[PDB]
């Protein structure tokens, strides 16, 4: 459901910023915002957690709750969003401590099915991303604990998927050392084609072509590539030597575009659209 | 009660209670049972204790889903003639 | 929710609306949500 | 049931002879009407016996079709014609020919003397020898001879016309496959 | 001007005794006002121009409504019925 709702605030902000906001387009966008709010309020559990498949509820879903908290906070600017909903969602996130050593624990076993045993770490990283992007400062205990968990993750967690999340969180928190060293390390492992740059899944387990691994258009790589594009764009000062990198990282991502806008799936089209909006934020032609 | 006069006079004292009054406000919710894909047309009415119209301002009129969340809200709703007209489309999902 | 290596069977009934003759085949298309590459196809025919 | 098609908040002027003018929708049901009618001088009185209104057609023509069809498949169409007049009437029904889809002549022709509360089941043979969206048009002439069948209609009816459009979507057999190739051009007074 | 719950007391004072008797009549609800809602034609086609001739108290702001009756055959409990308004008034028949 959160595929017609995640990209609308970002595209609306992009249009408003680049002197392209229209009154009727804004009205129609607010209309779709309300409509998606109407469907999404249906899945709410009385505990304050959000779980999919309302007809068959199953003890909430922490990842889905975090994603909904993200979307409602970022979309509350235009349409009405109940503040008590957000308050009790944050209360549920608080009560969902489940501190496995220094790491939080994810609730539900349906979403992060490809990150492996790093499910809890990736959930903590995504929760931190949500807290940062939710206009929340680093003064709360949840954010402090999440940053403490991510700080002690350089040695372990040798997965390109979780590296993308850590790149995004360390880009969100303005840093000069950890973010830069992680981006420099990840920039070594970049797959380059004719005029394009991206990141493969690096799924070394079973690197073959016959047993259902021949599909080249894996949706997972687009998400990590969009994370890299957004993180590098969200720098102190992108130099001219980095604009060519932006062009090369954007052409590949925009290549996997269908005839309707959706690239591969719900989770990755959102990140790709927001990354494209941020990339086009820096470039504009007055006449074109 | 005083019955002063030329003949006999009577002085009497009884006890009553004066009580405060509130005003009654009503919902003319037409279409008693709804189906998804419709448009709910409210009508707020404000009335004195005796059935007379009074001007009333509303601040926190809102809906509530079966889950308990406020879906759409109105702020500073003034009664034009003691009648308030409100409109709200219902989404095609419309959780029963 | 998931499809493991063990075979899982699903079944349901279907009524008739407007009658039509010389009915051709139909399609069953199954695919993972987050990875469209791992997908399968199957044919459907009238029992009669 | 339809929607409440009138919702105005009209005010009363002078003694009160207000006329609400509206347009009724297509739903064939009842139209119960009520109000509440406030006034700062006196009060308000809800009506006790609500007003009743009805909309109906003397002649019904109905088509029932599936949502989609397969290429080159013989489908039969079912056209239902209903008569609600107090007199038994006759009817002839015609289908507009077209070249996009072929219609197989069923060689069936009967002028049933339908009466009050009656309905027929006229049918035709249709092959899905086209692609995309196809429109079906039915027509009626309502040659009736109103007084049962033997008694001539004379000056009873002139012409009732009921034509309804219908939509069908035939698609080639198989599954829908797509291949997209998105390209970005960065040109500074250059041609690609 | 008599709402539901009109109670009757008839009493006599003979020479030294006062005797009273009371009952609790119910009156039909009337709301001290007159309304004469009615259409112009009882029947019509499905795309006709419906004319509705209403008369009521002079200088009245007056809200109308039209609904399919099939709902009343499902849930025949109209909100704001001629008894709901009256039952929503405090102390309409004293007790003690
Ligand atoms: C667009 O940006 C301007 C500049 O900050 C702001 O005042 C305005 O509220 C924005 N509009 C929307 C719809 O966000
Ligand atoms: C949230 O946004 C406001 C701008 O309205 C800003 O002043 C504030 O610093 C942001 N962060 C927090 C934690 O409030
Ligand atoms: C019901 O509503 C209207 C009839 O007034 C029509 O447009 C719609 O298709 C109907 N749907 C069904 C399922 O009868
Ligand atoms: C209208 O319908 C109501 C429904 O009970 C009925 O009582 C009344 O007699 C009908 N006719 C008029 C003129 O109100
Ligand atoms: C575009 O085409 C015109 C021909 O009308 C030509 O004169 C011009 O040089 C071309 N390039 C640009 C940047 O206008
Ligand atoms: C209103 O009624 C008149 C005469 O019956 C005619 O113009 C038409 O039926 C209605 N108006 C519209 C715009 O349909």
């Amino acid at each position: 459901n959160l595929a017609r709702m995640a990209p609308i605030p970002y595209v609306l902000e992009y249009l408003n910023n680049t002197n392209q906001l229209t009154d009727e387009l804004l009205q129609t966008a607010v209309q779709f915002l309300n409509e998606g709010y109407y469907r999404q309020l249906r899945y709410k559990l009385p505990s304050g957690a959000y779980d999919a498949f309302w007809s068959s509820p199953s003890d909430g879903s922490s990842w889905l709750s975090a994603y909904t908290f993200k979307t409602f906070e970022k979309a509350k600017k235009y349409i009405y969003v109940d503040g008590k909903i957000q308050q009790q969602t944050l209360l549920y996130l608080q009560t969902s401590q489940k501190l496995d050593n220094g790491c939080f624990k994810a609730e539900g076993n349906l979403f992060m099915r490809q990150c492996g045993q790093e499910r809890d770490l990736c959930f903590t990283a995504y929760l931190a991303i949500a807290l940062l992007e939710s206009n929340y400062s680093s003064g709360m205990t949840l954010l402090d604990d999440a940053l403490g968990c991510l700080e002690a993750a350089m040695s372990s967690a040798s997965t390109l998927y979780f590296k993308s999340y850590t790149v995004y969180v360390f880009t969100l928190v303005q840093n000069w050392e950890i973010r830069n060293t992680l981006l420099n390390e990840l920039k070594s492992k970049v797959v380059s084609e004719r005029g394009t740059l991206h990141w493969e899944r690096e799924d070394k387990l079973g690197q073959e072509g016959i047993p259902l691994y021949y599909p080249n258009y894996s949706p997972a790589e687009v998400e990590i590539t969009a994370y890299m594009l957004l993180s590098i764009a969200k720098g102190s000062d992108p130099t001219h030597d980095d604009l060519t990198y932006m062009a090369q990282i954007s052409v590949w991502l925009i290549q996997q575009q269908n005839s309707y806008g959706g690239f591969r799936s719900t989770q990755d089209t959102v990140v790709a659209l927001q990354a494209l909006a941020f990339y086009a934020q820096l470039l504009f032609k007055s006449n074109a | 009660l005083s019955v002063s006069g030329g003949g006999e006079d009577i002085k009497d004292r009884k006890a009553v209670v004066i009580a405060p009054l509130n005003t009654i406000c009503l919902i003319q919710m037409d279409k008693p049972v709804y189906k998804p894909g419709c448009k709910v047309r409210f009508r707020l009415i404000s009335l004195n204790t005796m059935l007379l119209p009074i001007s009333e301002k509303y601040t926190a009129v809102y809906l509530e889903d079966p889950s308990g969340s406020r879906i759409a809200q109105w702020q500073n709703q003034e009664s034009v003639g003691g009648v308030v007209q409100l409109e709200f489309p219902l989404i095609s999902d419309a959780a029963p | 929710n998931a499809v493991p290596l063990k075979t899982i069977q699903l079944s349901f009934k279907v009524l008739i609306g407007s009658r039509v003759l010389n009915v051709k085949s139909a399609s069953v298309y199954v695919y993972d949500y987050y990875e469209t590459g791992e997908n399968g196809f199957a044919s459907y025919s009238q029992p009669c | 049931f339809s929607e409440t098609f009138l919702w105005r908040l009209v005010s009363v002027d002078s003694e009160g002879q207000n006329t609400i003018t509206e347009t009724v929708p297509d739903t064939i049901t009842k139209w119960q009407g009520s109000m509440f009618c406030v006034s700062e001088k006196e009060g308000f009185g809800i009506t006790k016996y609500s007003a009743n209104f009805t909309s109906f057609l003397p002649f019904f023509v109905e088509l029932s079709l599936p949502y989609s069809l397969t290429r080159e498949e013989i489908l039969v169409m079912k056209a239902f014609v209903s008569n609600y007049l107090e007199e038994c009437i006759k009817i002839i029904v015609t289908l507009q020919p077209s070249a996009d889809f072929e219609v197989i002549p069923q060689d069936v022709k009967q002028d049933q003397c339908i009466c009050s509360g009656g309905r027929s089941s006229y049918s035709w043979n249709i092959i899905a020898s086209s692609l995309g969206r196809i429109s079906f048009i039915v027509s009626a002439e309502t040659t009736h001879i109103g007084a049962s069948c033997d008694g001539p209609s004379d000056q009873s009816q002139s012409t009732r016309k009921d034509t309804v459009i219908q939509t069908i979507l035939v698609q080639p057999e198989g599954i829908r496959k797509e291949e997209t190739s998105s390209n970005l051009v960065c040109v500074e007074d250059s041609n690609v | 001007d008599l709402a539901p719950g009109a109670e009757l007391i008839v009493y006599c004072i003979l020479d030294l005794e006062l005797i009273a008797d009371t009952i609790s009549l119910d009156i039909e609800k009337c709301f001290q006002n007159q309304v004469s809602l009615s259409f112009s034609d009882d029947l019509g086609p499905t795309a006709s121009n419906v004319s509705l001739n209403l008369s009521a108290a002079p200088g009245s702001l007056c809200g109308v409504k039209v609904i399919d009756s099939s709902l009343l055959l499902i849930n025949p409990y109209e909100s704001l019925s001629a008894s709901g308004v009256y039952y929503s008034i405090p102390y309409l028949s004293l007790f003690g």
